[PDB]
Protein backbone atom coordinates (compact mmCIF):
# COMPACT_ATOMS: atom_id res chain seq x y z
CA UNK A 1 0.00 0.00 0.00
CA UNK A 2 3.04 2.55 -0.13
CA UNK A 3 1.21 4.10 -3.57
CA UNK A 4 -1.31 5.40 -1.31
CA UNK A 5 0.85 6.73 1.17
CA UNK A 6 3.36 9.39 0.02
CA UNK A 7 3.45 13.44 1.01
CA UNK A 8 1.65 14.35 -2.40
CA UNK A 9 -1.15 12.08 -1.60
CA UNK A 10 -3.81 14.70 -1.21
CA UNK A 11 -3.45 16.23 -4.17
CA UNK A 12 -3.58 13.36 -6.78
CA UNK A 13 -6.47 12.04 -8.75
CA UNK A 14 -6.42 8.27 -9.34
CA UNK A 15 -7.22 5.97 -12.73
CA UNK A 16 -8.57 2.43 -12.27
CA UNK A 17 -8.90 0.34 -15.22
CA UNK A 18 -9.60 -2.66 -13.55
CA UNK A 19 -11.94 -3.67 -10.74
CA UNK A 20 -12.07 -6.17 -7.62
CA UNK A 21 -14.05 -8.10 -6.58
CA UNK A 22 -14.61 -10.45 -9.87
CA UNK A 23 -18.44 -11.65 -10.71
CA UNK A 24 -17.39 -15.35 -10.76
CA UNK A 25 -20.86 -16.23 -12.86
CA UNK A 26 -19.22 -14.81 -15.79
CA UNK A 27 -16.52 -17.02 -15.63
CA UNK A 28 -18.64 -19.70 -15.00
CA UNK A 29 -21.46 -19.00 -17.44
CA UNK A 30 -18.95 -19.59 -20.29
CA UNK A 31 -20.95 -23.32 -22.03
CA UNK A 32 -18.89 -26.16 -21.18
CA UNK A 33 -16.02 -24.66 -19.29
CA UNK A 34 -15.61 -26.91 -16.11
CA UNK A 35 -12.51 -28.72 -17.52
CA UNK A 36 -10.91 -25.38 -18.78
CA UNK A 37 -11.56 -23.77 -15.12
CA UNK A 38 -9.73 -26.86 -13.21
CA UNK A 39 -6.61 -26.47 -15.50
CA UNK A 40 -6.70 -22.90 -14.95
CA UNK A 41 -6.96 -23.44 -10.86
CA UNK A 42 -4.26 -25.95 -11.24
CA UNK A 43 -1.87 -23.58 -13.51
CA UNK A 44 -1.92 -20.68 -11.06
CA UNK A 45 -2.58 -22.18 -7.72
CA UNK A 46 -0.86 -25.28 -7.33
CA UNK A 47 2.35 -25.13 -5.39
CA UNK A 48 5.51 -27.78 -5.27
CA UNK A 49 7.17 -29.56 -2.70
CA UNK A 50 8.61 -33.00 -1.54
CA UNK B 1 39.27 -34.36 -39.27
CA UNK B 2 41.81 -33.30 -42.27
CA UNK B 3 41.27 -29.75 -42.14
CA UNK B 4 41.44 -29.32 -38.88
CA UNK B 5 44.44 -31.65 -38.48
CA UNK B 6 46.18 -29.58 -40.91
CA UNK B 7 45.89 -26.23 -39.99
CA UNK B 8 47.06 -27.18 -36.43
CA UNK B 9 50.82 -28.67 -37.97
CA UNK B 10 52.75 -25.25 -37.44
CA UNK B 11 52.03 -24.77 -33.78
CA UNK B 12 49.67 -27.85 -32.68
CA UNK B 13 49.10 -27.16 -28.63
CA UNK B 14 48.52 -23.39 -29.02
CA UNK B 15 46.19 -23.48 -32.08
CA UNK B 16 44.48 -26.79 -30.91
CA UNK B 17 44.07 -24.89 -27.69
CA UNK B 18 42.78 -21.48 -29.22
CA UNK B 19 40.19 -23.73 -30.91
CA UNK B 20 38.70 -25.73 -28.32
CA UNK B 21 36.18 -22.94 -27.20
CA UNK B 22 34.37 -22.45 -30.90
CA UNK B 23 33.73 -25.97 -31.67
CA UNK B 24 32.45 -26.69 -28.32
CA UNK B 25 30.26 -23.49 -28.29
CA UNK B 26 28.80 -24.43 -31.62
CA UNK B 27 27.67 -27.84 -30.55
CA UNK B 28 26.23 -26.41 -27.61
CA UNK B 29 24.04 -23.88 -29.59
CA UNK B 30 23.19 -26.34 -32.49
CA UNK B 31 19.30 -26.71 -33.29
CA UNK B 32 17.95 -24.19 -30.18
CA UNK B 33 15.97 -22.21 -32.86
CA UNK B 34 14.16 -24.54 -35.12
CA UNK B 35 10.95 -23.75 -34.90
CA UNK B 36 9.35 -27.85 -35.17
CA UNK B 37 11.60 -29.46 -32.48
CA UNK B 38 12.20 -32.68 -31.94
CA UNK B 39 12.72 -34.05 -27.96
CA UNK B 40 12.57 -36.94 -25.74
CA UNK B 41 10.16 -37.01 -23.19
CA UNK B 42 11.29 -36.99 -19.45
CA UNK B 43 9.49 -37.16 -15.80
CA UNK B 44 10.74 -36.82 -12.55
CA UNK B 45 9.61 -34.81 -9.23
CA UNK B 46 9.34 -31.53 -8.15
CA UNK B 47 12.71 -30.45 -7.56
CA UNK B 48 14.62 -29.28 -10.69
Amino acid sequence: QEVLTDFRRQDTIWVLALQLPVNPQVVWDVPRSSIANLIMNIATCLPTGE
Amino acid sequence: LREFFILCLPHPKKINNVLRAPYSWFVKMWGVGADPIVVLQSTAGDDR
